[PDB]
DNA sequence: ATCGAGGAAGTTCATATAAAAGGCAAACGGAAGCATTCTCAGAATATTCTTTGTGATGATGGAGTTTCACTCACAGAGCTGAACATGCCTTTTGATGGAGCAGTTTCCAAATACACTTTTGGTAGAATCTGCAGGTGGATATTTGAT
DNA sequence: ATCAAATATCCACCTGCAGATTCTACCAAAAGTGTATTTGGAAACTGCTCCATCAAAAGGCATGTTCAGCTCTGTGAGTGAAACTCCATCATCACAAAGAATATTCTGAGAATGCTTCCGTTTGCCTTTTATATGAACTTCCTCGAT
């Protein structure tokens, strides 16, 4: 019947995203990791986080991990490509350096 | 990352909670056009490693001044002596 | 019982624009915004008091901490709005 | 005087969890 | 009676906290009185360079309440505002409408 | 040796006051008290608490002996926890209760939780710190049963891990010679308040 | 009143030619 | 840039002296096999930036303290306060 | 002839990466830099200290050989071997400004 | 007397720490056993990286340290790469690093 | 009268190396090194004695200043090498 | 109108002293007195050279006339600079003088940094600042030329710029009516210590 | 152009969260007045150090031409990311809930500024005395290539 | 099938620039000795705010399968940088008298600290009181595709 595109296309969820601002990663998903990290660093006594920190890292997250997508792919659309590999969120780590990501 | 647990056999794992589409909707928003299916695995390599470059800052401000919570003013005090200033709490 | 400059930023918006609200998770960042200004300007003009090994943060020594922090024509702004604000501190 | 366990610049930035 | 600093200096900000908080800070060990009439003369600048920025993204967002993403589409489109700015995340902040001219057509 | 049990007893060792640190390291009857003549009890306490540490550190690293320094910590400060009372029913230094201490989750570790108090009366003080099949057990959140071998009555203590609290009720029943546990109302703060409660209206029926 | 310094757009910073 | 010179017709400039076979020996230097060009005519740009973030930061430290000679610790510390901790004269 | 041309690069890579000199020569830069000073509150010719302008070419240098260390992988990346403008221009857009303007 | 750093065992200077310590204005009062425990710490990082420039000066055929031994002491190990991140050295030279990719 | 940290740093290079020198430029990096990691470390315990509002610059506050700045393993002996110079200054 | 002789005229009027700041200003001969008053004497320096300018750059911003502030300013200190003695030889307002200021080096200049002033004993005060085809002249190291119209004698300052000395001599003999000028080595601290070198061995021969 | 048939923006809404408005009161803090302590601006001066020039002298940059190594546009074969559509598992809301943990509170005490005076060590600075490293060759010894 | 021959490492004396050891003395600094200040440890006590269950309720993720947009390699067409040698012009070294400008030491008058008594601006707490931004629905209309 009436196939369209690739619903056509991506460009509807790129310009719905871009046009917000809410949080990307589920609360408790991503509470449950770094209620676990927090554990290595603390010798096994369990911190309780306040409601309000969970909040701040996730703020953080990601507007680091956003930045960190737009900053890799000027080098996929450099390398004549279109599609993003892991062979360039490894190179966008290494130009700024120790300051993105040691 | 120790456990002591011996069945060899576990969960998704506790990571693979940032799923899939999760990550796809991260980096729509970044403007990329289209994903390989291996970023889903280095981008839980780089969340894993940015949360123990700032929860180990969070967690030892929390235990100088002797505590047990963690608040939000560490979390901006990890962040601010970091490099990455957020004007959200502070 | 804190104290922040949530007032002091509220009259500046009714005397650029007359009419547009603030919404309260909105005057955080403009608190948090003044309490990092202020913590780069007498946080650096702390230490022209201790290159020069002088002793009193004088109005001048807040010009030089103005001159290497704000960027471009925006402190050619600034320096000319503080010491507008200086003259007429004195004649008075 | 002992010492830590001083490798080199040790590769990273192609990191991956230790499967 | 030729009353308070802000009102005789012509600021909003106040010039008394500040000459406060220039003591308690430990900044040096002496402070003079010229200092935070000129710190303070400077923050309120700031203050009303942002919020004339700010109040365009709520007026061509047809809204009255400067929201964090009105403030993230006057911190960002400033060329010297983002410089200054050049840390500085914002919760609930967004991103600036990106368009790559090689993923559009 | 070992490492990370001390951050366990250096937390547990700041919680117990100045006033009564050699009243309890009696009854710990672990360090060495040619040691305690150099072990100072007068100075101030992050550096009196890391001397006791590094008298731990060279004999014995077991953080199963480690369980019973919080358990004479709550003997004695029975004031800070909310108390609670069940009842067993349908059915002595416990040697035979020792091999019989728990029958359950031996397929999530092997020895988990495990610590006894050996005292008159039938006063011992079962410490049970919870864990699933993947964790290691959460040993600053402890439940203490003080249950008897002759009457059915124990005193078990307050603790905010819910889930468990029918799976001690069965585990811990079996493990005696009982088959059937109730849950009563008798939620209280002192353990000689709940004497006035128990001991009253099941030895003078 | 409350006036104004040049605000422009990001203004694409990085690229290098000689003014002319 | 402050000039008002008009002849039309001059001199190299005074950075037309940045030779070419320099910034081929920091660039092979920097590992770089095969040089473009057009790199002769971008890093005399690059360079000239890095100079108007130093020296307008390093003048402004000497017009402070009343003098006329731009010493050896005033280019460490507009230097240490760029970001750029340099280790040879502080 | 005109085939054995020495291969003069990989002799020249290994030469100076073991030796630490000063790459660009006196009398060019400081008058560059004595320039730039001219355009920042004019007329006031500041002497420099002598020691100053080996305090900001250890400090330029320091940076361009950084940059073209550092660049030069994208023109890796991109199947090239020889470097390009489009190539310095990237790796100052994703320094991410503090670094470069 | 007795010298303070002698009563420490170490050999930066205890006082000089703590003459500096107070003339900062890092704080208006300063601790007695902060200064012992700030040159303690000074005291192993310099020789730490005289450690690692000791043997990168043999590895050199040379018996005097040139400022181009730290920098191959320092860029040569993880953890003082990463403590001295954003800092030149001055008569410092680059690593020997080639791409790998040329022949 | 310029006072400097260079006779101590050529007492510990003999003491792990009794026989290499070390030139007279090197030993101005040496300075501007030490007189570095001590600005970041006590220029930053100030801070943790303003967060918590104390007044004192303790040894404690040097201990989570250390363990903030050192990255790695570098970290857990600085702190350890640290208290061993405690631990014997007051046993004394 | 001008703004970057700013730094011309508030670097100058800082090296006056407090003892005779007023007295240059007018003797200056540029600002009304009824503007004068309004400025506080007293008080920092620093803060009363802005009050001036933002007078000074109000009323005129000039070039032409910033120089000849700075004629006056070496006036009264006279005695600082080392002042060299030249004589012409070989050859009223000098109105055509003015005019012929400058008959050198037209490609660059077509006045130097031009400086006139009517003194009596034939004095004309000439401030020469050098600047070559592509660099403004350098205000920051003028030339002071002291001649007289019936001696033919000049009091010429000491200028530290080199590879002007005879451009300047020369230029100013043709531009003058002489065709020989000649260098002696009378150059001392004093003008007055020169006059009993010059003068006396010229006016009574 | 033929055409339905989606999608998309608009005002047709009213609700409930999130705000401006109001007055206190009070704990807080900033302004005024006045008498007292002190930094440091002005000024005159000793002298380290940057400018400006001359002149060799030679080290290297500039200018031109060739020939090969490398950049670029294409094309065609294999693969791989996106859509889609069908179900369930896992996030989220909301409430009661103890209750652990934090904030605030009142003491006294070991640890702290402070000042004076003794000395030591470090210590910084100059002048003198050894010593490593640059250096050129004594080139013999050398391995990649052209006999 | 072996000299040609710069290349690398070696060896060696040798000038010399730059560390190393002396030493004074002395200046400056730190260290012991008392004595009065004061913080912060420690315990006590009330309270906000957190973990932890139950649980509808459904929204959103997952697994599989199909198809076109895509990256990857190879080829030839063709441009553009390394190489070279050839010669001069610009950077380097040294000395240069030279002196602008940094530096170090006096002096006193403004400016800033400290204290009391003072008035008001600023935080909070309801509480009232207004409002703008929100979902859902209305209905017109733009716009997009099968022909």
């Amino acid at each position: 019947h009436q196939h369209s595109r690739r619903r056509q296309g991506w460009l509807k969820e790129i310009r719905k995203l871009q046009k917000s601002t809410h949080l990307l990663i589920r609360k408790l998903p991503f509470s449950r990791l770094a209620r676990e990290i927090c554990v290595k660093f603390t010798r096994g006594v369990d911190f309780n986080w306040q409601a309000q920190a969970l909040l701040a890292l996730q703020e953080a997250a990601e507007a680091f991990l956003v930045h960190l997508f737009e900053d890799a792919y000027l080098l996929t659309l450099h390398a004549g490509r279109v599609t993003l590999f892991p062979k360039d969120v490894q190179l966008a780590r290494r130009i700024r350096g120790l300051e993105e990501g040691l | 990352k120790g456990g002591a647990k011996r069945h060899r056999k576990v969960l998704r794992d506790n990571i693979q909670g940032i799923t899939k589409p999760a990550i796809r909707r991260l980096a729509r928003r970044g403007g990329v056009k289209r994903i390989s299916g291996l970023i889903y695995e280095e981008t839980r390599g780089v969340l894993k490693v940015f949360l123990e470059n700032v929860i180990r800052d969070a967690v030892t401000y929390t235990e100088h001044a002797k505590r047990k919570t963690v608040t939000a003013m560490d979390v901006v005090y990890a962040l601010k002596r970091q490099g990455r200033t957020l004007y959200g709490f502070g | 019982r804190k104290e922040s400059y949530s007032v002091y930023v509220y009259k500046v918006l009714k005397q650029v624009h007359p009419d547009t609200g603030i919404s309260s998770k909105a005057m955080g960042i403009m608190n948090s915004f003044v309490n990092d200004i202020f913590e780069r300007i007498a946080g650096e003009a702390s230490r022209l008091a201790h290159y020069n090994k002088r002793s009193t943060i004088t109005s001048r020594e807040i010009q030089t901490a103005v001159r290497l922090l704000l960027p471009g024509e925006l402190a050619k702004h600034a320096v000319s709005e503080g010491t507008k604000a200086v003259t007429k501190y004195t004649s008075s | 005087k002992s010492r830590r366990i001083s490798r080199r610049p040790s590769d990273w930035w192609v990191v991956k969890s230790e499967e | 009676k030729a009353k308070s600093r802000s009102s005789r200096a012509g600021l909003q900000f106040p010039v008394g906290r500040v000459h406060r908080l220039l003591r308690k800070g430990n900044y040096a060990e002496r402070v003079g009185a010229g200092a935070p009439v000129y710190l303070a003369a400077v923050l309120e600048y700031l203050t009303a360079e942002i919020l004339e920025l700010a109040g365009n993204a709520a007026r061509d967002n047809k809204k009255t309440r400067i929201i964090p993403r009105h403030l993230q589409l006057a911190i960002r489109n400033d060329e010297e505002l983002n410089k200054l700015l050049g840390r500085v995340t914002i919760a609930q902040g967004g991103v600036l409408p990106n368009i790559q001219s090689v993923l559009l057509p | 040796m070992d490492e990370t049990v001390a951050e366990f007893i250096k937390r547990t060792i700041l919680k117990i006051p100045m006033n009564e640190l050699t009243t309890i390291l009696k009854a710990w009857d672990f360090l060495s008290e040619n040691q305690l003549q150099t072990v100072n009890f007068r100075q101030r306490k992050e550096s009196v608490v890391q001397h006791l540490i590094h008298l731990c550190e060279e004999k014995r690293a077991s953080i199963s002996d480690a369980a019973l320094l919080d358990i004479i910590y709550m003997q004695f400060h029975q004031h800070q926890k909310v108390w609670d009372v069940f009842q067993m029913s349908k059915g002595f230094d416990m040697k035979q209760f020792k091999n019989s201490f728990k029958k359950i989750l031996q397929r999530a570790l092997k020895n988990v939780t495990v610590s006894f108090r050996e005292t008159e009366e039938n006063a011992v003080w079962i410490r049970i710190a919870w864990g699933t099949q993947y964790t290691k057990p959460n040993q600053y959140k402890p439940t203490y049963v003080v249950y008897y071998s002759q009457t059915p009555y124990a005193f078990t203590s307050s603790s905010m891990l819910r889930r468990n609290t029918p799976l001690l009720g069965q585990a811990l029943t079996i493990a005696s010679k009982h088959h059937q546990i109730v849950k009563m109302d008798l939620r209280s703060r002192y353990l000689d308040s709940l004497k006035a409660i128990v001991f009253k209206q099941y030895n003078q029926t």
